[PDB]
């Protein structure tokens, strides 16, 4: 149904702006809100309908000590929505404590559009992990929406901060926010900043203007995530229909990404299928095996070579799945998006559960253990002392995520019929 | 000639395309209400 | 059409006259007030229905007149205008007509009967009062059953009454 | 037809001035009385026609110990009418005794315009309950017009004084005036000062300048009450055509208010209909059920979606009506007013009978019982002793309004076919 999108933090507001601008590009609408008279499809997936051929997008923007939000503000893409929801330290405790006091008025802004929304499906978080002001604030707000809404779904687009190195409180922030992510979020879409940096250095030879091209790749993935909903498909035209196959249990709810070109400056569906299997074409970087995969194709339709390709990816034997279960990689076909010029008319997308990210989690866990034992990297401010005098909540968070690592490794085994 | 004036103006194929669009987004909302009945209760849901 | 429209229009004003008598002023008075209001509803609804068909059909008439340069369609527009008007008044269909007439007749007698005494009539007014309330309930439900075509305003009005189920229990 | 409007008391003269000024704004007329030569509609609904493109409004103003009437006096809106009808304690007995002696000359001023008026429909009272000088005086004058005119209708716009608290004779004044209101008035329009204070604190954050913004909301409701008469509609172009459906019996004659924006600093008729059903959008604050509702819409006309919306508010099932009767919420459509700039081009209005106000009445009754037993709050002046040595008329008034509460609660039941 309808989903209110929720952006906070500097990077998270950048992707919120970039996604909504890209959806303005995708639909036959002006950047001022006017729908075009030379336009079939739906332009009401996330948009409040005003009159002047105005579909006002249903997005709430949030800021804390704003720098980039002013540059977002002066834009012709600020006249599409902005129902006047602008409202004003780089630690987790900074964002957490500053969100603590002002939670009621921003939640009143939420309730405004909540009664404004006749239909609802979910809330999408545009988050950034270890973004400073976004950290703490986003986890606090996540706790509040979960506490207020046990009837709604939450999906979070969040970065995994790893750029091969300075901020020394980063594993602490990621540890606490991941604790809130595991137990207060229904859906997690994770990506590697290192892997996107790798693919950016693949397609070009840039090192300084990485951010804008990272915005290109993330907008492609975010548009591909919503193409089945924005354009009339047949299944996973809801969030929950897409989500339900992917999560076999809500400790395994972290989802992987894919985009089939490497460089975006006849190939059959088999080829993009078989290379969307490859980890050089996956945008997120013993044996790890997939727990469930779903793939999504938008482009040229060969009406029988789908099942022919299906038999082919079977007998190829590139990916063996979970032992203790009937786990399939599953096919979805959608319309390629009109109203915009497009290179690579065939484009693919994977959502999967894989056990490989437990390595990244134990990486952060080991770094946290090192900095916590070495004891110079909590950076001892008044925020952290008022939040916790004895600093045991971080220890509890490490305990819970270690338990989650144990659950991951036990799910990695062929036997996960017993608990743990 | 007869085929021409039966595919435009009393055009069959549009009615048929609509038929296979009455099954097969919009119908998600439609189905979910029926799942949890009356013959007019379906009618008000269809007419919106 | 003029005859029928003035019949129902005649009923509406004298019902307001009964209202004016009762508001300036027992058991016997309050039952008259309830019967007065209950009659006023359905008598208002009848006229307003004929108004909906007048407003909607007149536009199509004027539009067809103003869009052609030929006589035959104009005469045809008058014919169609008449056919739908006479259909929607339900003067072509006899039981529904033979019931709304009785609604008007009981309201005429009621207006006279309440206007006669400005105190409550317990001198043979109860005898006619029971006869009138029973006949009015009977006829209102009968005509409502007959109406409860295939158009849009006519349906949506009926369903106003069964938001209460008071012309299904009467 | 024509209605002579009757204002007395400080607050009542403020709304009389505000309404007549707003009608000057609504019609194409100058504030000096001159009709504009750049002007279809009627400008004779309440106006005596002089020559100089002068429609002199037919309003009689009354004052007692005048303070605010002098500020009303020095105005460019005092040159529209004023046929020289100005004529000079905060208790009910004060206004009652002072009106007692001078009733004949003000009634002669009434008879002046009465023979001046060729046509007549009713008299509208601009009253304020527990306004001091307005109380007693207004009820006395109400008794006199009722005694003189059994052929005319009376509607009273009156405040319900409740601002969550000093005047201790207020429930006594409200009790006596409500006794006169029930048996000497044909039509009552009540509003809550508390609810208008709530909506004023909703739309802004004011606490001190509440009066002027209260004037804004009341002028909107008063103009919406008369739009079907001032602009040519088709039904309820008379007072009595509007009134007759609303009162099923003259113990149930107290009418409720509505205005569809909350903040007045495409949406279909269904939406304003369904939220004019909501009590957060009603400007007046076991289960209570409506006895009859009439709604009025002025704005954008969708010619078929009226009945579509009608089927919709049926099957929504938000409001179940009186059991022992055929009670409908009923639709009226009017022209949106020309000759003035307007925000919220769609605007709605509800008139209804609800049983919820019997709570407010028993609140005043219980407060009166408390102060009457506690016996320090009649404030023992010569007015009250000359009016009644033994003070049994207030006891009789409490008895009658208690009987009215019993009638209210018996009408609340599914069985009100028997008396009481």
């Amino acid at each position: 149904r309808e989903i209110i999108t929720l952006q906070l933090g500097q990077c998270g507001n950048q992707i919120g702006f970039e996604f909504w601008k890209q959806l303005c590009a995708e639909h036959g609408i002006s950047p001022e809100g006017i729908v075009e008279e030379f336009a079939t499809d739906r332009k009401d997936v996330f948009f409040y309908q005003a009159d002047d051929e105005h579909y006002i997008p249903r997005a709430v923007l949030l800021d804390l000590e704003p720098r980039v939000i002013h540059s977002i503000l002066n834009s012709p893409y600020a006249k599409l929505y902005n129902p006047e929801n602008i409202y004003l330290g780089n630690n987790w405790a900074s964002g957490f404590s500053q969100g603590e006091k002002i939670h009621e008025d921003i939640f009143d802004i939420i309730d405004r559009e909540a009664d404004g929304s006749d239909s609802l499906e979910g809330f999408v978080l545009c988050h950034s992990i270890a973004g400073g002001t976004g950290s703490g604030l986003g986890s606090y707000l996540l706790e509040r929406l979960n506490d207020r809404y046990p009837k709604k779904l939450v999906q979070t687009y969040s970065v995994f901060p790893n750029q091969d190195e300075d901020v020394v409180v980063q594993p602490y922030n990621s540890l606490l926010t991941l604790k809130r992510l595991t137990q207060n979020a229904d859906c997690v879409v994770v990506l590697d900043n290192t892997a996107l940096n790798r693919i950016a250095t693949d397609r070009l030879h840039i090192q300084n203007p990485s951010f804008s091209q990272i915005n290109q790749l993330v907008s492609t993935i975010m548009s591909a995530s919503t193409t089945t909903l924005r354009y009339p498909g047949y299944m996973n035209n809801d969030l929950i229909g897409l989500i339900a196959s992917l999560i076999p249990t809500p400790r395994l709810h972290f989802l992987m990404t894919g985009y089939t070109p490497l460089t975006t400056d006849k190939t059959t569906v088999l080829d993009v299928m078989r290379r969307l299997l490859q980890p050089k074409n996956v945008m997120v970087s013993t044996n790890h095996c997939y727990i469930a995969i779903l793939n999504i194709i938008q482009g040229e339709v060969d009406p029988t070579q789908v099942h022919k390709s299906l038999q082919r990816i079977r007998e190829r034997k590139l990916a063996n799945f979970i032992p203790w279960g009937p786990a399939s990689i599953q096919v979805a076909l959608s319309r390629k998006s009109p109203y915009l010029p497009s290179a690579h008319r065939v484009s693919g997308l994977m959502m999967a559960n894989h056990t490989s990210i437990s390595s990244l989690f134990e990486r952060t866990c080991r770094q946290y253990d090192k900095l916590r034992k070495r004891e110079a990297f909590l950076e001892q401010f008044r925020k952290e002392d008022m939040f916790k005098d004895n600093f045991d909540e971080m220890d509890t968070s490490r305990e819970i995520v270690q338990q989650l690592i144990d659950e991951y490794h036990a799910a990695t085994r062929p036997d996960y019929i017993s608990w743990g | 000639n007869l085929m021409q004036t039966l595919k435009k103006d009393y055009r069959l194929v549009e009615y048929l395309q609509a038929m296979r669009n009455f099954f097969l987004d919009t119908m998600y909302d439609f189905y979910t209400s029926i799942f949890d009945q009356n013959v007019s209760f379906l009618n008000v849901q269809l007419q919106e | 059409v003029f005859k029928y429209l003035l019949s129902v229009r005649r009923v509406q004003a004298e019902l307001q006259h009964c209202w004016a008598l009762q508001m300036q002023r027992q058991t016997d008075a309050i039952k008259w007030r309830l019967r007065n209001h209950m009659a006023f509803l359905v008598d208002n609804l009848q006229y307003y229905l004929q108004v909906d068909v007048l407003e909607s059909q007149f536009s199509q008439l004027l539009h067809q007149i103003n869009s052609t340069r030929d006589f035959e369609s104009i005469r045809l527009a008058h014919d169609h205008f008449l056919s739908n008007l006479l259909a929607q008044s339900f003067i072509l269909l006899k039981p529904v007509f033979h019931c709304l007439n009785e609604i008007l007749d009981l309201c005429h007698s009621f207006c006279s009967l309440v206007s006669q005494n400005l105190g409550p009539l317990d001198e043979r007014g109860a005898a006619q009062l029971s006869i009138l309330v029973k006949g009015f309930s009977r006829q209102s439900s009968l005509l409502f059953k007959i109406l409860s075509h295939q158009i849009n305003s006519d349906l949506a009005q009926l369903l106003l009454r069964l938001d209460y189920n008071k012309y299904y229990t009467q």
